[PDB]
């Protein structure tokens, strides 16, 4: 009797170990209203959690608690946490030990309020922090092979051989999904379609979600989408209000292989993937080539994996076989590999117990990391 | 002057400028020991000396057995 | 042609005409057609139904007041065309506009098909010589004579702030805010109904207007002067009635720095600024806080900088002079600036040809633009 | 030859440049050529997409950094070229290339084809009249004026130690490291983002190298002091923003003493210089203990030589003298060597003349260099 709990900065993915699919998936934000000094009706909640929050936009702040796969707002990551387990699961944190994920190469702070708020807020008996990059090779039951993890905060890439990990070959870029929302806001509103608020933001997301697609030929797709008017699809908003989103559908998911277009002054994607190869030991890079995992939601993309193999395929060498494992399950991967090792006998002595962090203090956490 | 003085939307008797007030190792340690460079005293302590560069070669040729460049200073 | 270039400043409020040549603005007059009120099918009534400038002063009373522009933004091509034709009228310039050249001061961040129709316009309808749309933000620099600052343009219809540095504007720091000058004549019609005077037409919007431009003071502690009882300072119409603003007077542009108060989700204008700043790289963030220039209409009202100098202080980093340098002519620099650039030799190579927009296209705008 | 020739010290860091005789370097600038990344828009504004020395110094936040160098091998020649046409140029010495003999000092067992190509660009691109290319450490003895010492010479890019006895240098003994200062920086980046600072930018990187210089101190027990609790050490960026640097003042740095911090197969900086000694002869070995010379900026950290002595004593044999100098000018004691060398007569024998490379080639620079 264990909980799977992966703190994504987009969506919570909440369930117990040993389940295929998480119980629990509701959108990890806070909604308080923008209410004056008039009198307001009657079942008013103070601050909106989830699926209320994403059903009275109208009035609602919406504010991500977590920015970059950091913890801005710690007090609202409890109400969330809360919301999870007596609401959402309906179990107490008190019954069972709970499995949490970070990014890597996160502020040290993090783990520190982390495993203090689990142990001494919720009293939960055991918490064992794992890294997403890790969890995502027991989905896929490969020990050897990196992982291209892109989440709504941020992207990392980590090659791990045999089930031992590179610290050195690990890359971190801060373009994710949400920065991808914004760009799209801004040039929807060159064209015409003018989107500005919070609640606007989220249904351009949601438009993002349907229509954007990943193009193998940048410049020959633009050019043919300037020449016909094919590819241009009509979506119906909430109100009556339906629009034409153009040349543009396609050309936002552009910036993860080019991000000079957000104006990030990185490398892509595909060459981030590369360098973090060339970083690893020369042996192993064969069975890398062999084995490039896309994980998270990010990757969603539809033809994302055929731009990829192109690009990747481009910088590695002629004689070299490139190989990209994308399974039709990339969102979820990342919480299946945790209810995989949550579920494992072996990761049963891997939890850190109440009377050990009493003991040893939030410090523990550092040392049983890696 | 004379141009926003025939304007009506001008500010007239107000400050220009809103601004807040204006607000006014290694090399000394004792396990080394400290030399003072004198470049003149090192070309005097230099200045005479010599050296025969016929037949100099320091690259990794075979051969003709071992080689030392720079022969003497005669 | 050597003829001397017209500029004209598209201000959703007032347009201001007038030749490179000159000083300052000549002709100043209200952006707004006046059509009579009741709808006249008979003869023996107001005849031409279009009166702009003075002759929509002369029948206030009887004309219905409708703005063609809504947050630097054409609704109605017919009616600016007929105000663009009234700039080339025996009225005001009394020119040819096949003769001399014309400088636009369109907004930041419009759409694209808003600046190709309004080219279309100039070229079509009328058949200019040659035509160059500018950044009202440089401009701006250009009337004050550096190339580094930050400009802080508050209009009637946009509000917008835009750091350049040496004669390079960040394109990505740029923030754009709907909340200008028309909110803050409607929020106070508002007040001014809750102070019990009704204001129902069209034509008494102008005298809401009147009374803000006339008494409109910024508190620097808002709660002491609504703890304070106020002289109720009376206002006199034409028609002889006087109005007892009082506590509205000065409670009413709040919403600038608070617009949160009402329940506008915006940043606010203080705010806008500072992100503006923070956006840019370390290095030049202390000399964007040294050299800030306020600009557009918005600024005129009493105490503006006193209360913007202590919002921006706190929240800007300490130890750090911040100097906000506001000209006297705040309210007519965007067109001085036009007159500046078309003066300048360098403007000979900006401007764009009749025939080469008729080969090219309507692309050509876009390209030239920057 | 009447024209004085030209001393250029192509570190990593900064280039210092001067003619022979010259008690101090007139010109010394940084190692890097600086683009400007943001648009030019106005009219009057920064000339030039090319920034060199001070002008890339005082627009730094304008500009994208690019080392054309990297652990002294020229990755891009065409900006290296241009850096040495910027030697000549009225900023810097402001002469003729062709007039001046010109003293290269490149670091040892460097590659053939680096050496080929730089010395074809002063023949070719420069009609210089002779070029002699020089060690480092044979020029530092000439500063300190000594014929026998061990020269530790940690630049910021490349760390070697080369052993000359009497002006006899053994080149079998001579160690070659690419672990540098620069490494060092990148190292420190590391620990800023798991305290919580993110410095992404080019610009941003160069505060990073000015915090390394500001606060970090060489622990004589590295593993007693990473225990302790660290007193937080506050530093003041550019902006005016505080950062606490806390126990990453020390961390860093470490990499000099162990590689294998960022998990490279090499000896420690320590290793280096005694491992160098034990290959010389038996007899020699006792006064190359007591002739040790530090050079390079890479030594300034603080309790440099306590940690050094300590580390050397452990590795050195039982009851010998162990005597380690320090020159007070570390940085400048490498050019001041050159610039002893260069006025000597006997230093007219050792040029390679342009007649002898257009006879022989390539060859005459391996023939002649050593
Ligand atoms: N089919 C799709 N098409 C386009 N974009 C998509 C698609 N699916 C997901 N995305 C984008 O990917 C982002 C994150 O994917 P999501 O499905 O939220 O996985 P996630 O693991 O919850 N991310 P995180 O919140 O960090 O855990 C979304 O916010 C979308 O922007
Ligand atoms: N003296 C004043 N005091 C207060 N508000 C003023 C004053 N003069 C003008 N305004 C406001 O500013 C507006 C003028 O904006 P304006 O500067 O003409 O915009 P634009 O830059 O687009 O031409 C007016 O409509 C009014 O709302
Ligand atoms: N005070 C200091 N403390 C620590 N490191 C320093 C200090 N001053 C300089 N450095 C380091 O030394 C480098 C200078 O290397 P330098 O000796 O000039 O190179 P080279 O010998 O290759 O020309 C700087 O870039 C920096 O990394």
């Amino acid at each position: 009797a264990a909980l799977v709990v992966d703190n994504g900065s987009g969506m919570c993915k909440a369930g117990f170990a040993g389940d295929d699919a998480p119980r629990a998936v509701f959108p990890s934000i806070v909604g308080r209203p923008r209410h004056q000094g008039v009198m307001v009706g009657m079942g008013q909640k103070d601050s909106y959690v989830g699926d209320e929050a994403q059903s009275k936009r109208g009035i609602l702040t919406l504010k991500y608690p977590i920015e970059h796969g950091i913890v801005t707002n710690w007090d609202d990551m409890e109400k969330i946490w809360h919301h999870t387990f007596y609401n959402e699961l309906r179990v107490a944190p008190e019954e069972h030990p709970v499995l949490l994920t970070e990014a890597p190469l996160n502020p040290k702070a993090n783990r520190e309020k982390m495993t203090q708020i689990m142990f001494e807020t919720f009293n939960t008996p055991a918490m064992y922090v794992a890294i997403q990059a890790v969890l995502s090779l027991y989905a896929s039951g490969r020990t050897t092979g990196i992982v291209m993890d892109s989440g709504d905060g941020v992207t990392h890439t980590v090659p791990i051989y045999e089930g031992y990990a590179l610290p050195h070959a690990i890359l971190r870029l801060d373009l994710a999904g949400r920065d991808l929302t914004d760009y799209l806001m801004k040039i929807l509103t060159e064209r015409g379609y003018s989107f500005t608020t919070t609640a606007e933001r989220e249904i351009v997301r949601d438009i993002k979600e349907k229509l954007c697609y990943v193009a193998l030929d940048f410049e020959q797709e633009m050019a043919t989408a300037a020449s016909s008017s094919s590819l241009e699809k009509s979506y119906e908003l909430p109100d009556g209000q339906v629009i034409t989103i153009g040349n543009e559908r396609f050309r936002c998911p552009e910036a993860l292989f080019q991000p000079s277009f957000l104006g990030m002054e990185s490398c892509g994607i595909h060459e981030t993937t590369f360098n973090s190869i060339m970083k690893c030991d020369v042996d192993i890079r064969k069975d890398l080539y062999a084995n490039t995992v896309l994980s998270g939601g990010t990757t969603m993309y539809p033809g994302i994996a055929d731009r990829m193999q192109k690009e990747i395929t481009a910088l590695a060498p002629s004689t070299m076989k490139i190989k990209i494992i994308a399974p039709p399950e990339r969102k979820y991967s990342v919480w299946i590999g945790g209810s995989i090792l949550a579920s494992l006998s072996t990761f049963q002595q891997m939890w850190i117990s109440k009377q050990e962090y009493d003991e040893s203090g939030p410090s523990i956490v550092h040392r049983k990391c890696f | 002057d004379p141009k926003y003085a025939d304007l009506p939307g001008i500010a007239r008797n107000e400050p220009d400028v809103y601004e807040t007030s204006d607000l006014p190792e290694e090399l000394t340690s004792t396990s080394v020991e400290h030399i003072i460079v004198n470049p003149n005293a090192a070309y005097d302590k230099f200045k005479d000396k010599r050296v025969g560069t016929k037949g100099l070669d320091f690259s990794d040729r075979i051969g003709k057995t071992k080689r030392t460049g720079y022969e003497s200073g005669e | 042609i050597a003829n001397q270039p017209v500029v004209i400043d598209n201000g959703s409020g007032v347009i201001k005409a007038g030749f490179a040549g000159d000083q300052i603005p000549k002709y100043c007059f209200p952006n707004y057609v006046g059509r009579p009120k009741h709808v006249r099918v008979m003869a023996g009534a107001l005849e031409g139904d279009i009166f702009i400038g003075p002759k929509a002063e002369e029948h206030r009373g009887l004309l219905s007041i409708r703005y063609p522009m809504e947050h630097g933004i054409v609704k109605d091509w017919n009616d600016m065309e007929r105000i663009w034709q009234y700039v080339y009228s025996k009225d005001q310039l009394q020119t040819f506009s096949e003769e001399h050249p014309v400088l636009l001061t369109e907004a930041p961040l419009n759409p694209r098909k808003n600046r190709e129709r309004a080219a279309e316009v100039f070229f079509e309808t009328f058949n200019v010589p040659a035509l160059f749309i500018s950044m009202q933000a440089v401009l701006s620099l250009y009337a004050t004579g550096r190339t580094t600052g930050v400009v802080l343009d508050s209009g009637d219809g946009v509000t917008h702030a835009v750091p350049i540095y040496e004669g390079f504007a960040m394109p990505h720091s740029i923030m754009r805010i709907d909340i200008a000058g028309r909110d803050v004549s409607r929020f106070l019609r508002l007040y001014l109904r809750k102070e019990g005077y009704d204001f129902h037409s069209s034509s008494e919007f102008e005298i809401v207007k009147a009374i803000k431009e006339r008494a409109c003071y910024l508190s620097i502690n808002p709660q002491k002067d609504e703890t304070l009882e106020t002289e109720k300072a009376q206002y006199y119409l034409p028609d002889g009635s006087t109005i007892e603003i009082g506590p509205s007077r000065f409670r009413a542009p709040e919403l600038l720095f608070r617009p949160d108060l009402i329940g506008e989700e915006s940043e606010g204008i203080h705010e806008v600024l500072v992100f503006a700043i923070q956006k840019s790289d370390m290095d030049l963030r202390r000399t964007l806080f040294s050299n800030i220039v306020l600009s557009g209409g918005s600024t005129l009202f009493k105490g503006f900088g006193d209360r913007l100098l202590s919002e921006v202080k706190k929240l800007a980093p300490k130890d750090v002079k911040i100097r906000i340098s506001a000209p006297q002519e705040r309210l007519y620099s965007t067109w001085i600036g036009g007159s500046i650039l078309a003066s300048l030799d360098t403007f000979k190579k900006m401007w764009v040809s009749k025939k080469e927009y008729e080969e090219d296209g309507a692309r050509s705008i876009h390209r030239k633009t920057f």
